[PDB]
RNA sequence: UAAGGUGAUAUGAACCGUUAUAACCGGCGAUUUCCGAAUGGGGAAACCCAGUGUGUUUCGACACACUAUCAUUAACUGAAUCCAUAGGUUAAUGAGGCGAACCGGGGGAACUGAAACAUCUAAGUACCCCGAGGAAAAGAAAUCAACCGAGAUUCCCCCAGUAGCGGCGAGCGAACGGGGAGCAGCCCAGAGCCUGAAUCAGUGUGUGUGUUAGUGGAAGCGUCUGGAAAGGCGCGCGAUACAGGGUGACAGCCCCGUACACAAAAAUGCACAUGCUGUGAGCUCGAUGAGUAGGGCGGGACACGUGGUAUCCUGUCUGAAUAUGGGGGGACCAUCCUCCAAGGCUAAAUACUCCUGACUGACCGAUAGUGAACCAGUACCGUGAGGGAAAGGCGAAAAGAAC
RNA sequence: CGAAGGUGUGCUGUGAGGCAUGCUGGAGGUAUCAGAAGUGCGAAUGCUGACAUAAGUAACGAUAAAGCGGGUGAAAAGCCCGCUCGCCGGAAGACCAAGGGUUCCUGUCCAACGUUAAUCGGGGCAGGGUGAGUCGACCCCUAAGGCGAGGCCGAAAGGCGUAGUCGAUGGGAAACAGGUUAAUAUUCCUGUACUUGGUGUUACUGCGAAGGGGGGACGGAGAAGGCUAUGUUGGCCGGGCG
């Protein structure tokens, strides 16, 4: 599903509103996408499906950290 | 009935129960056959087997 | 006239059958369904 | 702890046969007892050909209520109450009237 | 088959019907209502351990029940299985 | 507890018992075929077919046990690939499913109203889905108030159909404050002295109380009518008991009960006292929650539909101070007041009743009341989902009509 | 010593009504003044049950067809037995699969069911009847398709799919004649056969798969030729001389 592993993103339910201020149900989709990281503790390419803000929030944090939060919630990785 | 039947071991009352099982066989014959009159045997010989049966589960161990 | 019923013990258990009931999360609320109204045939099984 | 056993001996309170002293023979579970020669009806006995063959219009007992009678004292000489007490220590029965057991 | 326990168990009781006697008086068959789980081995070892006689061979067949009526009620009798042993000479009951 | 019983239709046969293993009742046990989450594999449910390990064997074959998936921990094992990792096998622990309502969350209509209709309403309703508990959720102020003060959440009554929102139409609709029910505060982001001085929680013991069987439990006769008395008449008695139900008509004193006084070998709940392990009080120092608050864009929840619109959530893009600081006080600014987000936990008052017991009804009384007073979710209808009835009353007693 | 309810009669008020009493019924009813309503039915092509009319009317379901004798029986057009007659005969005959489930055979009964009667019946009641190494299923193999550990995907539900596992309508071993019951038979009996595995003994020997190669293994149409099932005729045998 498209859920960000890092941020737990998913989609949300909205209204698309026209200008008569009709609203039709929609979708916010998050901006994911897999990315492989170059963990060091390991020394290793780990595969994560991330949106751009969890890529910001593993620039900020350290993707060791992320990871183990992630491995503190579960999440196989 | 019971109370008798505690004295025994689980060799002696294993002979038991298969004799009970023999004669239940043959009150059964009689009774299919029509000529057995004393029809409450049956109730008799079942309740006595299932006795001799608790007590060899109550003996096994548990 | 052909009409509509032309019964087959196969496809009558394949469709409304005990294991194609169980099958599904529907199917599983059907038998919730007549298991709670008290129904004494819960499928065409037998 | 029912008042009225097998072999008791009752007067009728009620009924066509009130006054009158019998022995009972049966204390059947739906409250009602059988008393020997106090409640009689004649039954139109059908024959059958098997067994009990002979049918004719047999006088036979039936049942009447527990209520309906009461256990006759014999000292007193009349119908009585009874109640229960424990002696030695057992359930006796013992009479309302003349604290008396029977 | 083996255990006494079982062989006590499976044989019921003999069937008293026509076709019975002339089997018996025939092709020297005893026919015997058995359970509905007795297997031919079964049958062929409980036959010749508790009547003590030579067994030849043994057919069976599932008698289906009966849906009778009785006032407004139906009712279906219970199947049952039968048994045609075939003795090999020598009969006693 | 017991002089009677082996459930009913439902008679009969064969029996069992009668001072205590007949029966019946309650506690604790054993047995508990097959299907069914079904779990050794498969399958058109209640069937088909196996493997491994022990133990028997007449050498025919038998009996018992284990053998699913996934999740977590460990141990061995281990590729491309050197170390490694994925992975494989094994072992322990846990989960899976069902269930009426209440509860939190993820999604989410339309009919309809507006006398048409699109913003709006209906309504975050119906419905689908996930998850927990006996309750759930929320909860200890980055809250209100107003220069006076209050002091966590939850629920009821007012405030008030008010202020407001609103094709300012239809409609929607607070809060401040006040009165009540209940009332409880804590912990981590970390060191020292004092260390297990609070404190719950799992798991033993003693005493009182309760549930699952039960004991005793008062007192009425005569006469008339009548098929039958419990009715009438007369005369008596009990009553901490005249609730109710039966008995041949309407019974305080015939029966079962009721008031009331008693009872547990065994299991178990509730309180105290009272244990084992383990969780750790108090004072002093500190520290005191960043891709966060805030902002652009698009939506949503707030009574509030973007308007002049504060506050709250976030799909996208960004992005501080950090106690000499920061948030709020309904655009925005200044002063003043007030509180300290970006970590958690927490009983009561609250909500509902599949089920259990007692009691009540100016509730129905067989076309009513549940669809079903009765062998009803039945017969019957349909491939199926599903739909779905009709049907009570002899009599006090079968004495149910010998001949 | 007779309540409610039913059915008559008499009286009574302006009316909805009230009162009394005969018969039936066989046990409850209830003044007065207050209180509360599922409080008043002739209609809604109203709902449910009963009962009429049409009316003893239409119809009695293929126009293949019936007649007579005897028997049983309370009763015979219909049942049984017999003789004639007529119909089908690439079916209206025999046998399977599917579907059904006891309708199968015997004894008994005729209320209801049978479009009439019914002694009869696929009707009621009772008892009996379905026998497999070789037939079928199960089983071993797979097709279309289904399900599907990990896996990919998706707000949840869930979708797809790999290894694999199911899935016949297809492939995979083997039995034929005769006799027999009221009802089963390639199953029972008689006779004569065939198949596939286990284990022993014996003789010889290189055996081994989740792998390799062959086979299984395949279309439409057409023509023959050789045969057989089968039929006809002749011979032979048995009976006949109408």
């Amino acid at each position: 599903s498209r859920v960000c592993q890092v941020t737990g993103k998913r989609p949300v339910t909205g209204n698309n509103r026209s200008h008569a201020l009709n609203a039709t149900k929609r979708r916010f989709l998050p901006n994911l996408h897999s990315h492989r990281f170059w963990v060091e503790s390991e020394k290793r390419f780990v595969t994560l499906r991330v949106s751009a803000k969890g890529m910001r929030v593993i620039d900020k944090k350290g993707i060791d950290t992320v990871l183990a939060e992630l491995r503190a919630r579960g999440e196989k990785y | 009935k019971a109370k008798e039947l505690r004295e025994k071991s689980v060799e002696e009352l294993n002979t038991e129960l298969l004799n009970l099982l023999r004669e239940q066989f043959n009150l059964r014959m009689q009774a299919a056959s029509g000529q057995l009159q004393q029809s409450h045997l049956l109730k008799q010989v079942r309740r006595d087997v299932a006795r001799v049966k608790t007590l060899l589960n109550e003996k096994a161990g548990a | 006239m052909k009409r509509t019923f032309q019964p087959s013990v196969l496809k009558r258990n394949r469709s409304h059958g005990f294991r194609a009931r169980m099958a599904t999360k529907n199917g599983r609320q059907v038998l919730a369904r007549r298991r709670a109204k008290g129904r004494a045939r819960l499928t065409v099984s037998k | 702890a029912a008042k009225i056993r097998r072999d008791d001996e009752v007067i009728v309170l009620t009924g066509k046969d009130k006054g009158k002293r019998g022995k009972v023979k049966n204390v059947l579970s739906s409250g009602k007892v059988i008393v020997e020669g106090i409640n009689l009806v004649k039954k139109h006995q059908k024959p059958v050909p098997a067994l009990n063959q002979p049918g004719g219009i047999v006088e036979k007992e039936a049942a009447i209520q527990v209520s309906n009678v009461a256990i006759f004292n014999a000292a007193t000489g009349k119908a009585d109450r009874v109640g229960f007490r424990f002696e030695d220590g057992k359930k006796v029965r013992f009479f309302k009237s003349n604290s008396e057991t029977i | 088959m083996i255990r006494e326990e079982r062989l006590l168990k499976v044989l019921r009781a003999p069937h008293v019907s026509e076709k019975a006697s002339t089997a018996m008086e025939k092709s020297n068959t005893i026919v015997l209502k058995v359970a509905k789980d007795a297997t031919k081995a079964e049958i062929k070892a409980a036959v010749q351990k508790l009547f003590e006689v030579e067994v030849e061979v043994v057919n069976t067949l599932v008698v289906k029940g009966k849906v009778k009526r009785h006032g407004q009620r139906i009712g279906r009798r219970s199947d049952w299985k039968k048994a045609y042993v075939t003795l090999k000479e020598g009969q006693n009951l």
